[PDB]
C-alpha cells in the first residue's frame, strides 16, 4: 500500500529528472536537487517502512520478471505445464485402472476360485 | 482362517491424479484468467506507462542535504 | 530402462510366450488321505510294488491326461489348455537320456 | 519339468513386474 | 519483509549513484556530469520498475507454489512408482538365486 505509493512517486520523481535534464537549463536545477534530496528521504522512509517483513524471494520468478514476462506470462505458462502434468498423470492412473478391470475379467473368466475370492477381496 | 492368502483391499483415498490443481485447490479460476490472458505483458505496461540495467538491477535485489543541493553546479549541458 | 519402443515391447511377448508354450488337460487327480509309507502304514503291501511295476497308477506311475492317452513319467506330454492353436508342451519329468 | 515350472512361476512375476513398468512409463 | 530489504538495497544503490553523479560533476566535464546524472537516474526508474514489478509478483496469484506442490506430489508418485518396478526387478533377481 504505502510502500507501493513510494515506489510510484521515485518512478514519477525519475520521470521528472529526466524532463529537467532533456528540456533545458531553464528548468530550475535547485528544483531537480529538491526533488533528488526529496527522492533519497522517500527511499530511506521506505527502507525503515520495509525492513522486518515478508521472507520468501527463493524463485526464478525475477527471471520470468526480467524475461520481458509477467507472472500471468510466465507463471500461466508453468501454471498450464503443471495443470498438464497432472492431467496427465490421471489419464495414466485411468487407463491402468481400465487394464486392471480387463484383465480381471478375463481371470474370473479364467477360474471361479479367482472370482470367488476377487470378490472377498472387494 | 482356512484359506490364507486373501490380503487387505487398500481402503478409498481422496489424493488422486484424477483433481488437477483447477479442481484441487479451487484454482479453477486462475486457470481461466491465464487462458484468457493468453488469449488476449509487464513489458508491455511498463513501456505504456513510461518512454519505453535489467541484470543490473537484478544483482542489486540479489544483494548534508545542503551540499548536495549546491553541488549541483558544473552539470546542465 | 525406459524401453516401450514398440518394437522393444513386442520382443517382449514372444520371448515370454516361448518359455511358457475342448481341453484336453490332464484328469483332475483326487487328494489320497493315506500314502504308502506314513497314510496308510501300509508299509510295503507286495501289492503296491506289484503296481507301481507295471500297472497304470494315476499319479505315481504316470500321468493320464483326457482323451484317454496315457504319458508315462519318461515321455513328453503335448497338451492344449487355452482355446488356441498354440500348445503347451510339458518335457519329460524324469529326462534319462 | 521342475526347472521349467521354476521358469514358469518367475515369468508369471515377469509380466507383473513388467506390466506395472508400462503402466508407470 | 524481502521486498522491504529489496527497497532498502534501492535506496543504498540510489545513494551510491548519487555520490557518483557528485563526483562526476566534480571532477566530471559540464557535458559529462549531466550525462553520468541522466545514467543514475535511468538506473534509479529501472530500480523502481523493478520494485513494481516484485510486487505486482508477490500480489497477483498466490496459487503458484500450490501448484508447484501439486506438481511435486505427482511426480513424488511417478517416482514411487518406478521404485516399485525396481523393488519387483530386485525381487526378480533374487529369485533366480
Amino acid at each position: 500500500h504505502l510502500e507501493e505509493h513510494l515506489e510510484k512517486f521515485v518512478e514519477n520523481i525519475r520521470q521528472l529528472g529526466i524532463i529537467v535534464s532533456d528540456f533545458q537549463p531553464s528548468s530550475q536545477a535547485g528544483l531537480n536537487q529538491k526533488l533528488n534530496f526529496i527522492v533519497t528521504g522517500l527511499q530511506d522512509i521506505d527502507k525503515c517502512r520495509q525492513q522486518l517483513h515478508d521472507i520468501t524471494v527463493p524463485l526464478e520468478v525475477f527471471e520470468y520478471i526480467d524475461q520481458g514476462r509477467n507472472p500471468q506470462l510466465y507463471t500461466k505458462e508453468c501454471l498450464e505445464r503443471a495443470l498438464a502434468k497432472n492431467e496427465q498423470v490421471k489419464g495414466k492412473i485411468d487407463t491402468m485402472k481400465k487394464f486392471k478391470s480387463l484383465l480381471i475379467q478375463e481371470l474370473s473368466k479364467v477360474f471361479p476360485e479367482d472370482m470367488a475370492k476377487y470378490r472377498s477381496i472387494r | 482362517g482356512p484359506f490364507y492368502l486373501m490380503r487387505e483391499l487398500p481402503g478409498s483415498t481422496e489424493l488422486t491424479g484424477s483433481t488437477n490443481l483447477i479442481t484441487h485447490y479451487n484454482l479453477e479460476q486462475a486457470y481461466n484468467k491465464f487462458c484468457g490472458k493468453k488469449v488476449k505483458d509487464l513489458p508491455g505496461m511498463i513501456d505504456l506507462p513510461g518512454s519505453h540495467l535489467r541484470s543490473l538491477i537484478e544483482k542489486p535485489p540479489i544483494l548534508g542535504t545542503m551540499l548536495a543541493g549546491f553541488r549541483l553546479h558544473t552539470g546542465p549541458l | 530402462l525406459s524401453r516401450n519402443e514398440i518394437i522393444q515391447s513386442y520382443l517382449s511377448r514372444q520371448s515370454s510366450l516361448l518359455s511358457s508354450s475342448a481341453r484336453q488337460l490332464h484328469v483332475l487327480v483326487p487328494q489320497s488321505p493315506p500314502t504308502d509309507l506314513p497314510g496308510l502304514t501300509r508299509e510295503v503291501t507286495q501289492d503296491d510294488l506289484d503296481r507301481i511295476q507295471a500297472s497304470q497308477w494315476p499319479g505315481v506311475n504316470g500321468c493320464q491326461d483326457t482323451q484317454g492317452n496315457w504319458y508315462d513319467w519318461t515321455q513328453c506330454i503335448s497338451l492344449d489348455p487355452h482355446g488356441d492353436d498354440g500348445r503347451l508342451n510339458i518335457l519329460p519329468y524324469v529326462c534319462l537320456d | 519339468r521342475l526347472t521349467q515350472l521354476q521358469d514358469a512361476v518367475n515369468s508369471l512375476a515377469d509380466q507383473f513386474c513388467n506390466a506395472i513398468g508400462v503402466l508407470q512409463q | 519483509r524481502l521486498s522491504t530489504l529489496i527497497e532498502f538495497l534501492l535506496h543504498r544503490a540510489y545513494s551510491e549513484l548519487m555520490v557518483l553523479t557528485d563526483l562526476l560533476p566534480r571532477k566530471s566535464d559540464v557535458e559529462r556530469k549531466i550525462e553520468i546524472v541522466q545514467f543514475a537516474s535511468r538506473t534509479r526508474q529501472l530500480f523502481v520498475r523493478l520494485l513494481a514489478l516484485v510486487k505486482w509478483a508477490n500480489n497477483a496469484g498466490k496459487v503458484e507454489k500450490c501448484a508447484m506442490i501439486s506438481s511435486f506430489l505427482d511426480q513424488q508418485a511417478i517416482l514411487f512408482v518406478d521404485t516399485l518396478d525396481r523393488l519387483a526387478s530386485l525381487a526378480r533377481d533374487a529369485l533366480v538365486h
